[PDB]
This record gives structure tokens, C-alpha cells and sequence, in this order.
């Protein structure tokens, strides 16, 4: 659709240079195409010349004995023209696709190595559409738009040169339609762009009204808002009818207008040509040849003008892709060492962290965990008990203070061993659209399914898993949509168990679980933590009682600590939270 | 069955526009078909006979015909635009008018996502189809048929070469379509796979990272990357061979015209101008035949929109007010269920069954049960959003099927599980229950809903902007916003479907305690899957697996109601 504004360029040549680097291994092949496009465009301007020449040599002097010779040359000129199009096309097809394949490979590798922060800042839908469109823009311009733009140049120049070498005046007559084409196109273009966007504005509003009203129909009916909603729809719709008609008009008048310019050219060539034939200044075949050029200066000009705009639009997208490829990557340290087989000591020392560096999230957090101890970090929303998990998994890094596991600072540890020695079951973990057996295997690749079923029983999963349509072979499309949430929390528990880390973080939800599975998920929690250090964002009564340590959080500050019974008596904050929720 | 609704009625009131567009287009076509004959006249009857007037006057005449055909084409576009646009406006309105009347069960059939695409995309598709029918659907087949007429008009014999040129082209189009269709569809399958792998890697990045499985994901992206590459080469190699072969056939058209026509001028049966006119008519016929092929490709996709749009237009609303429905100037808040059974789809077992219970006006009752016990459905029966399959539902001892919907719903306020807000201002959203509501009354409700302080700390406060769906507010403040919105209505029945999901446990009690002093004289239902919340109400209704298990207080239920014990066991 009609472009809004021309893209800003942070030196297009540097990005051009870089983008041309992807074309270096296929240079020999790329030269070959340019000469194909070159010769196939020249042979394309020769055709209407021979048609005039045949008329002048074979038809007019009645010298028909020369006909099979002229038709043989044409028949091969044509054959080669289409032979070259097929080559030029199929060569660039698997050439440009081989490029964006690389770009797709590289961008995805960037995904698995970029800091997790970028996925937390910008919406996932945005960063895929913006990226996949940019990749497509390159693909479009590389495989089609460039060679079509080049062909347009050779063809256009080829026709003008040969036109002038036949007759100068008739060339000036034909080229008279160029300023008409440019004047007309420019005017219609601006109008089309204007009302395109004016219509896009009103339509997006109208569509907005539709999407939300259908999604919130139940509310609209509860508030008996049908009429008011209908009235809101009407006034926009009635105004879309009016603008859409205008957008539709100006987006549709360039073809009859271009056609007219073609017919105006045909007329001039026929009149001025025929009137130059009646003075022996030109031949009749000459007139035929110029007619063969009468449409060469309308739409092919516009194609050039718009293929040029796709080029710009492409380079801008190239400039975006390269920057994503230039982002910093999570690398380890040369002094970062592998984890010794310890039992799991965790420690925070006056740690400060936030996300936007303006509003603090954790302020002066300091605590110590002993190997084996189940620890429950409790608190209301706005505490930071969830922010703990990220810092401890090094998805983020602390600003002030330091976190350390088993005596060595977490930032001086290889991420590989750290994330192997530490498990994690987030509040709403993510499953994959594969099989149950494959999902539970995700933690330990080299683990036989005979061993999995043995471990699947030790978390209360083996029952409902075999009661599935295809048992363990069952494919759970859309990340377990056909499974109840309670069953998926189980699968997450079974999965984390198979990885077998010596440190555990747990955020088991309690909200929408059925009481049956509820007793089996907590039984699974006991077998889960059996043998390792555990940190639990608790929402259950029977876990904050068995807690070897409770650490109470509030407003980013660690306020209270100590065991359950002890914290009830202080009457400070834990007692509040407890009696204002368990004081039934 | 199905329905007799028809989309050809949205065009009827613009029939004048719908007939001028094709007529104006034929003028363009006649003017476009005239040029090669006038050229042949210039050479055969002008140059050949040496008279300037002939060449001059027909030369001028070709200009006049060009502009005339220009008026033709613009006039078609203009008129087709009106007809096209008014059609889509009229279509869209009724589509929206229908959807507004739909019930839970209606929406349950055309899923909400498909419903939106049916009113947005399909409406534009159909708009385009009508635009198309009134311009190029007239143009192309007229050039094709008129071009053949002209060639026949110039020389019957030479026209036989059209019998040789047309079948291979049609055969080419048939082959390309039948072979390219499943190969293009294969691209969509390979594209979605690329999209899925990227999404799941974004979605569960912390999972793939922590499990040290990044390299396994690169491996799985290569499979989707290669499949997409493969399916795109194999498909577009067809197109990349189709276009040059089409042009070749057309160019051998020229060859045949000059060769077969060459032996016709030699026999003094066809002048030299007629050959020039014939070559142009030849290209006209061929390119038009190509445009017709593309039209055919779009129609088959367009009609899928016609069917989808028609299904909505043919859908009867499941909930209807009776002709002589009772008016309810007031409601006490008595609410009863007698042997209520409910099912969403008739392939499953009931989601409610043998539901028998009553509630005196003014009472605060906690409806409590595990996940999927039927609580939300049970509540949905009260404002006639759904109907019992068996049994009935009463409000003030009246079957709700008997009372006016605007009346019944005007006295019931619900607070749905999933919270939805609407574009505009906070004050606009909150006044959804009362447009005569004053600011004091609104602040009142928001205070009880524990949201007035959040609102008051906004730069524009109550005039702050609500973005589509309430996306700019968190789940916590949205919930509270709708609670306030519920209370401004001043209901005689108040339903709170699990609406403590996104607030602090402490803030929760603050909300519910204030209801007592503001819902003074209001039958209240408080729906929850957790016992502490249910204990706030005077009496607890316990649902388990679609049936009512018990109805009393904590002591009674702890002794006699076994499903209540299971809940207690799972929580304490
Ligand atoms: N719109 C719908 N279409 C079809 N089935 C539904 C629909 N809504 C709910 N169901 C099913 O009907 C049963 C009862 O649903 P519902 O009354 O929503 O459970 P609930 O316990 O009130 N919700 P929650 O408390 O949040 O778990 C469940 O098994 C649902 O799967
Ligand atoms: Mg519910």
C-alpha cells in the first residue's frame, strides 16, 4: 500500500555494503544473471524493430520469398527471450531464498543468546511481525525487485536509443507522453496516499469497536448497551462509507488514466507517423515499430518509480536486521568455573535491583540458606519474591550487592553448570507442542522411557498420562490446551524432577486446580524437594508450616524471617498476613 | 434449514450505480477496441491512397476516442466505488446488528475469533468482489470477446489461429492451478511451522535456557527453516516457468499471424494495415484471457467469505423476550432454581443437574466449589444469558423467560471472571450502569471498590484514558474498576464471579466489607473456589461436579457436606 513517509537512513551504504556481503559467495552466478537480464531486455526491444523491418522488406515490396527467413529469426529471438526469463527467474529464486535462509538462521541464533530482557520489554507478537516482515522485504527486493528494476532501465534506454536512430521527430512525438504520464501519476499518487490513510484511520477505529464489542458482548448485554454500541458503530461506519468511496476512487483511476496515455500515444504515432509516411520521410513498418513502443513510457515508468521505493523500504529493514544481529550476547567469563558437586548453599548480600533503573524492586536483601532447608518467601504483590528467581537464574544481574552459590559468586560461575544445578518451576511454566514423553525428556535427553515411567509414577502423573488418547505418545498441541492446568503443573513437576538439580525454585499455583489433583501435586512437591535445597513462593498452608525458614517480603524490603510459630507471635507482618487470610 | 438471507439485497438499493459502472466500462472497451482499426484505416485508406485528410481526420478522431474511453474508465471506477462501498457499509451494519443480538450459545458456535474476522476481513473481501464484478469482470471478458469479434471482422480465415492459441493457454492455466494449489498451501504449512518455533522459543525462553537446550532449539529451527525453503522453491519454480511459457505462446501468436497472414496478403486477400490491426487485437485477446484467469482465482476465495458472512446473517438469537413479557419496575432480589439442568453441547453429560435452591432477598451467599463445578454457569442463568435445559430459574418468583430482558438485566449487576473494559475514559466506563450518575456517586462506588485512590493518582484521574479492552490497566485495577462499575448501577442482585483473583488477600477483605454498607438491601452472590473467601458470606452453597452438595454454614457443611471436607482438606 501507499507508503506513509520515506524511511530515515543511518548511512544506507554501510548497510548496503554489509548486505552485499551475503551476495559474495554467489558473485559469479549474480553476474551471469545481470547479463541475462541485459540481453533478454535488448532482444525485447529488437522484436518490434524486426516487425517493422519485416513489413518494410517482406510485406510492402511483395517480396514474400524472404518471409521464412524473417519468421525464423523472430522465432528464435522469442525463444531465447523466454529461455532467458526462465533462467533469470529460477536462478534468482534459489539464490535469494538461500540468503534469507541464512538471515533466518542467524536471527534465530540471536534469539537463543540475547539477554532475556528484550523478551520482557517488547511484546512477542510485535518482535516477530516486525522481524518476519523485514526478512520478507529483503526476500522480495533481492529475488525480484532489483533485477526487475535493472531490466526496466536497460529496456527503457534500449527503446529510446533505437527509437532515435530510426526517426528523431517521431521519437520526440512519442516521448511527448512522458511528461503527461509523470504529471498525471504524481497527482493521483498523492490523492491515493491521502485517502488511503484517511480511510485506514476510520477503518481501524471501526474495527477496534468491533473486536472489543464481540469480545465483551457478555458485558454489553449485562449493561443493556446494545443501542449505545450500535450508535457508536453507525457514526463511524457512516463516515467510513464516505471516506472509503474516496479512497476507492483515487486508488482506481490510475489504470484508466494510464490507458488513456497509451491510447493518446497510439493516436499520435498513427497520425504523425502516417503523415510522415505520406511524405516518404518514414516507412510504414517504421510506424508499426513505434506503435511497438507506445506503451513503453507509462506503467514501466511507474514500476521503476515503485521498485525504487521498495528498494529504500528494504534497506531500512536490512538496517533493522543487522542491528538485531549486533546486540550483545550472554557470554560467560574466562574465570567462570564449573560447579563442584555440592549440596546447595544460597546467599544474598545487600542486593539491589530494578528493571527500568528508576523504580527500585529489591532493596538491601540479605539472607542465607542451608543445604536441605525448604525456604518459603512470602509476601503480597509488589514484594519481589518473583524477582528473586530471575536474579538467581542470572536471567538478570544485580546492581548493588552480590548473589553467590556454594561460596562462589554466581556471576563468576558458568551459566551452563548453574542452570543445571538449579531447577525452576515458574507459576505458569511453558510446555511444548510435542509428545508427553518428549516434554518430560526435555530436562534429561539421555533418559530411557523405561526410566521416565518409573519417575513419572513418583510424582502422580503416570495415571492420567496413560489415560490419555495416545498415552505418553499423545501430542499436546498448543502447549497443553486440551490439558487441565492442574495436570500441566504436574508435568512441569515431573520434568523438573528428571533434570535432577541440587537447588530448587518453586512457584506452584493453587488457584484453578481440582481438589483431587491438588493432593497429588503437593505429594509430588514433597517427592520433588526430597533430597535438595528448595525455595518456594508458597500459597499453601501446609508448606509454610513445614518451612525450615520463612522470609517475609514487603515493598522490596526483607522485613521478617524465622519459622512459622515464631513469626505468629511477633504480631508484626507475618501475623497480619496470616490472620487476615487464615484467621477463618 | 439454514436460512434464506441473501447478500444480493445490500446491492439492490444501489442498482443505478451497479449498472452505470459496467456501461461506462463498455465505452472504455469499445474505445480501446477502436484504435487498431482506425490505425489500419490510416495505412490502408490513407497512406496507400495518398490523402492527408484521411490520415489527419482519423488521427484527430483517435485522440477524441481516447479521451472518450478515458471518461468511460473513470466513470466506471467512480460508480463501482460507490456501489462497492455502500454495499460493505450496509453489510457490515447488519452483521454488527446481528452479533449484538447473539447469545452465549450463538457465540459458542461461530467462535469469537472467527466472528471478528467475519465482520472485518470477509466484509472487505465481499466489498472487493462487488468492485471487481462492476469493473474488470466486465472489462476483461469484453476485450476477450470483442477482440475475437474484431479479428473475425477483419479476416475469418486468419482467425483459425485463435483455435490454436487459446487451448494451450487455458491448459496452461488449468495445469498451473491444479499443481500450484497444493504446493502453495504447502508453503503456508511450512511458514506456520517457522512461526510456531519462533513463538514457543519466545514464550518459554526461560525454560529452554535453564534446561540448557538452546542448541536443540537451533536444530529444531533448521528443520522448519529448510522445510520453508524447500516448499518455496518447489512452488515458485512453477510460476517462474509459467510466465515465460505464456509469453512464448503469445509470441508464437505473433509469428503465426505474420506467417499465415503473410500468405494472405500475397493472395491479395488482406491489406497491410489489417495485419497491423490484427497483431494488436491478438495481444488484446491474449492478455485479457490472462486477466480472466486471475479473476477465477479470486472468486473461489471470495465465496468462502460469502458463506461465512451468510451463516452469521442466518443465525437466530438463542435468547428471546416473549411477546407479552412482564415489566419489572422493581426487583426484590429473591432468586430461585427448580430442578435446573444445563448442557453447553448435546454430546456431553450435564454441567448442572437437579439444581434446587432458593435465596431470600438481601442475603449474602457464597457459591463455592472446585474448578469446573458449574458456578459460573449457575450464575449465568440468573440474567438470562443462557437458559435451563431442564427446570427453570426464578427472580421474585417469576420465570425469567417471562420477563423483559432490559428490566431483568437492569436490576442485576455481574462482575465476570475475565474482566473487560472499553475505550474512552474511566468515568465513562464506570457510568455504564448509570449515565445520570454524578461524580460523588461514582467516587463513592470506586472508594468501596478500593480503586478511587489509584484513579485519583492519575494525571487526568477519572478522565484518564481507557485503551481497547482495558489493556493499559493491570488485571488488579481492571477488576476493581468493574466492581466499581457494578456498584454504580445500584443493583438489587449482585454477582461477583471469582473477582478477587488479581488483588492482595488484604485488599480483598476491604472490598467485601464495604459492600455490606453499600449493598444494603441487595441479594449478593460471591463465587469462589476457596474457603476463607466463602466464610465471609452468611450461607455457603457448595457445588461439586455440577450438583449442589450442601447449603448452610461452615459448621453444618464441615459435618455433613463431604465435598466441603475435600476442599477443606486440600486447603488446610
Ligand atoms: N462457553 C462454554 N462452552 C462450552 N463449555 C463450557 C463453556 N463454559 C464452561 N464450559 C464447561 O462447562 C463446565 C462448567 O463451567 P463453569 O461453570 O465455567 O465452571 P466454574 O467452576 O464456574 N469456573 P472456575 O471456578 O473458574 O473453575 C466446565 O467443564 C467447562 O469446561
Ligand atoms: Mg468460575
Amino acid at each position: 500500500g501507499p507508503i506513509l513517509e520515506k524511511p530515515a537512513l543511518k548511512n544506507p551504504t554501510a548497510t548496503l555494503r554489509r548486505l552485499l556481503g551475503y551476495l559474495r559467495p554467489h558473485t559469479f552466478t549474480l553476474i551471469m544473471v545481470f547479463v541475462f537480464v541485459t540481453v533478454s531486455s535488448i532482444l525485447g526491444v529488437l522484436s518490434p524493430y524486426l516487425i517493422g523491418k519485416t513489413i518494410d522488406v517482406v510485406f510492402v515490396p511483395r517480396r514474400f520469398d524472404l518471409l521464412p527467413r524473417y519468421m525464423l529469426i523472430l522465432g528464435t529471438i522469442y525463444a531465447l527471450t523466454s529461455l532467458l526469463f526462465w533462467l533469470q527467474g529460477k536462478i534468482m529464486l534459489t539464490l535469494s531464498q538461500d540468503v534469507v535462509f541464512r538471515l533466518r538462521k542467524e536471527l534465530f541464533e540471536k534469539l537463543q543468546r540475547v539477554p532475556v530482557g528484550f523478551f520482557d520489554r517488547t511484546p512477542h507478537g510485535d518482535i516477530i511481525s516486525r522481524v518476519i516482515n523485514d526478512v520478507d522485504n529483503i526476500n522480495n527486493v533481492l529475488g525480484n525487485s532489483i533485477i526487475q528494476f535493472f531490466s526496466g532501465i536497460v529496456t527503457l534506454a534500449g527503446a529510446v536509443i533505437m527509437m532515435f536512430r530510426v526517426n528523431v521527430i517521431l521519437s520526440l512525438v512519442t516521448l511527448s507522453i512522458v511528461p503527461l504520464t509523470v504529471l498525471i501519476t504524481q497527482i493521483v499518487s498523492s490523492q491515493t496516499r491521502k485517502y488511503f490513510y484517511e480511510n485506514q484511520r476510520v477503518l481501524g477505529q471501526l474495527n477496534g469497536i468491533i473486536e472489543e464489542d464481540i469480545s465483551g458482548l457478555t458485558v454489553i448485554k449485562l449493561f443493556t448497551r446494545e443501542e449505545k454500541e450500535m450508535e457508536k458503530f453507525d457514526r463511524v461506519n457512516e463516515s467510513l462509507r464516505k471516506v472509503g468511496t474516496k479512497a476507492q476512487i483515487f486508488s482506481g483511476v490510475l489504470p484508466p488514466l494510464m490507458n488513456m496515455v497509451n491510447n493518446l500515444g497510439f493516436a499520435l504515432i498513427s497520425g504523425f507517423g502516417g503523415w510522415l509516411a505520406l511524405k516518404d520521410i518514414i516507412t510504414v513498418g517504421t510506424i508499426a515499430t513505434f506503435i511497438g513502443y507506445s506503451r513503453q513510457f507509462t506503467r514501466p515508468l511507474n514500476e521503476l518509480s515503485n521498485q525504487f521505493n521498495m528498494i529504500q523500504m528494504a534497506l531500512a529493514s536490512a538496517e533493522r536486521i543487522f542491528e538485531i544481529l549486533d546486540l550483545e550476547e550472554e557470554k560467560d567469563d574466562p574465570d567462570a568455573v564449573e560447579l563442584r558437586e555440592v549440596r546447595g548453599e544460597i546467599e544474598f548480600k545487600n542486593v539491589w535491583f530494578s528493571y527500568d533503573k528508576k523504580k527500585p524492586v529489591l532493596k538491601d536483601i540479605t539472607f542465607h540458606i542451608k543445604p536441605g532447608q525448604k525456604v518459603a518467601l512470602v509476601g503480597p504483590t509488589g514484594s519481589g519474591k518473583t524477582t528473586i528467581v530471575n536474579l538467581l537464574m542470572r536471567f538478570y544481574d544485580v546492581d548493588r550487592g552480590q548473589i553467590l552459590v556454594d561460596g562462589i559468586d554466581i556471576r563468576k560461575i558458568k551459566r551452563s553448570s548453574l542452570r543445571s544445578s538449579i531447577g525452576i518451576v515458574l507459576q505458569d511454566t511453558i510446555l511444548f507442542s510435542t509428545t508427553v514423553k518428549e516434554n518430560l525428556k526435555y530436562g534429561n535427553p539421555g533418559a530411557t522411557d523405561e526410566e521416565i515411567k518409573e519417575a513419572a509414577k513418583l510424582t502422580h502423573s503416570d495415571h492420567f498420562i496413560k489415560h490419555l488418547p495416545e498415552g505418553y505418545e499423545t501430542v499436546l498441541t498448543d502447549n497443553g490446551e486440551d490439558l487441565s492446568q492442574g495436570q500441566r503443573q504436574l508435568l512441569a513437576i515431573t520434568r523438573a524432577f528428571l533434570a535432577n538439580p541440587k537447588i530448587l525454585i518453586l512457584d506452584e499455583a493453587t488457584s484453578n486446580v481440582d481438589t483431587k489433583t491438588e493432593k497429588s501435586i503437593q505429594a509430588a512437591m514433597w517427592k520433588l524437594m526430597e533430597g535438595k535445597t528448595s525455595i518456594i513462593i508458597a500459597h499453601r498452608l501446609n508448606t509454610i508450616k513445614n518451612a525450615d525458614l520463612i522470609i517475609v517480603l514487603r515493598d522490596g524490603e526483607i522485613v521478617e524471617m524465622g519459622k512459622h510459630d515464631e513469626l505468629i507471635q511477633k504480631r508484626g507482618f507475618y501475623y497480619e498476613l496470616f490472620t487476615s487470610q487464615y484467621g477463618l | 434449514g439454514g436460512g434464506s438471507k441473501t447478500l444480493a439485497r445490500y446491492l439492490k438499493p444501489y442498482w443505478i450505480f451497479a449498472v452505470l459502472a459496467p456501461l461506462f466500462m463498455v465505452v472504455e472497451v469499445i474505445c480501446d477496441l477502436s484504435q487498431p482499426t482506425l490505425l489500419a484505416r490510416i495505412v490502408d485508406e490513407g497512406i496507400a491512397r495518398g490523402d492527408f485528410s484521411l490520415v489527419l481526420k482519423t488521427g484527430i478522431l483517435m485522440l477524441i476516442v481516447a479521451l472518450i474511453g478515458a471518461v468511460g474508465g473513470i466513470g466506471c471506477t467512480v460508480f463501482a466505488s460507490y456501489a462497492s462501498q455502500n454495499f460493505g457499509a450496509d453489510l457490515r451494519r447488519d452483521l454488527f446488528r446481528k452479533v449484538l443480538s447473539f447469545s452465549i450459545s450463538n457465540v459458542n458456535r461461530f467462535h469469537t475469533s472467527s466472528l471478528i474476522t467475519r465482520l472485518t476481513n470477509d466484509v472487505t473481501q465481499l466489498q472487493n468482489l462487488v468492485m471487481m464484478l462492476l469493473r474488470i469482470v466486465v472489462r476483461a471478458p469484453l476485450l476477450f470477446v470483442g477482440g475475437i469479434v474484431m479479428a473475425v471482422s477483419i479476416n475469418v480465415k486468419l482467425s483459425s489461429v485463435l483455435i490454436f492459441l487459446i487451448p494451450p493457454i487455458v491448459l496452461l492455466f488449468v495445469w498451473l492451478t491444479k499443481k500450484g494449489n497444493p504446493l502453495f498451501r504447502k508453503i503456508q504449512e511450512s511458514t506456520d511451522e517457522v512461526n510456531r518455533v519462533v513463538r514457543e522459543n519466545l514464550l518459554g525462553v526461560r525454560v529452554v535456557r535453564a534446561f540448557r537446550r538452546e542448541e536443540y532449539e537451533n536444530e529444531n529451527f533448521r528443520k522448519a527453516n529448510e522445510s520453508l525453503r524447500r516448499s518455496i522453491i518447489s512452488a515458485f519454480s512453477l510460476i517462474v516457468f509459467a510466465l515465460p511459457l505464456f509469453i512464448f505462446i503469445v509470441n508464437m501468436g505473433m509469428i503465426a499471424v505474420l506467417w499465415f497472414g503473410g500468405v494472405l496478403v500475397r493472395n491479395n486477400q488482406m491489406e497491410i494495415g489489417s495485419i497491423m490491426a490484427y497483431t494488436n487485437y491478438l495481444m488484446q485477446i491474449m492478455f485479457s484471457l490472462m486477466m480472466i484467469g486471475n479473476i477465477l482465482n479470486f472468486i473461489v476465495r471470495a465465496s468462502a467469505s460469502a458463506k461465512r458472512v451468510l451463516e452469521v446473517l442466518n443465525e437466530k438469537p438463542a435468547i428471546e423476550e416473549a411477546d407479552n413479557a412482564l415489566a419489572l419496575p422493581n426487583v426484590e432480589g429473591s432468586v430461585s432454581f427448580e430442578n435446573v439442568e444445563f448442557r453447553y453441547f448435546e454430546n456431553t453429560d450435564p454441567v448442572l443437574s437437579g439444581v434446587n435452591f432458593s435465596v431470600k432477598p438481601g442475603s449474602l451467599v457464597a457459591v463455592l466449589g472446585e474448578t469446573g463445578s458449574g458456578k459460573s454457569t449457575l450464575m449465568n442463568l440468573i440474567p438470562r444469558l443462557i437458559d435451563p435445559e431442564r427446570g427453570r430459574v426464578e427472580v421474585d418468583e417469576l420465570d425469567v423467560r417471562t420477563v423483559k430482558l432490559k428490566d431483568l438485566r437492569g436490576h442485576i449487576s455481574a462482575v465476570p471472571q475475565e474482566t473487560v473494559l472499553f475505550s474512552g475514559t474511566i468515568k465513562e466506563n464506570l457510568k455504564w450502569g448509570r449515565e445520570d450518575a454524578t461524580d460523588d456517586e461514582i467516587v463513592e462506588a470506586a472508594k468501596i471498590a478500593q480503586i478511587h485512590d489509584f484513579i485519583i493518582s492519575l494525571p487526568e484521574g477519572y478522565d484518564s484514558r481507557v485503551e481497547r479492552g482495558g489493556r493499559n490497566f493491570s488485571g488488579g485495577q481492571k477488576q476493581r474498576l468493574s466492581i466499581a462499575r457494578a456498584l454504580v448501577k445500584k443493583p438489587k442482585v449482585l454477582i461477583l464471579d471469582d473477582c478477587t483473583s488479581s488483588v492482595d488477600p488484604i485488599t480483598e477483605k476491604r472490598i467485601l466489607d464495604g459492600l455490606k454498607r453499600y449493598t444494603k438491601g441487595c441479594t449478593t452472590f460471591i463465587i469462589t473456589q476457596k474457603i476463607p473467601t466463602a466464610l465471609l458470606a452468611d450461607k455457603i452453597l457448595v457445588l461439586h461436579e455440577g450438583k449442589v452438595a450442601g447449603f448452610g454454614t461452615h459448621k453444618e457443611l464441615l459435618e455433613h457436606c463431604k465435598p466441603y471436607r475435600e476442599i477443606y482438606e486440600s486447603q488446610f
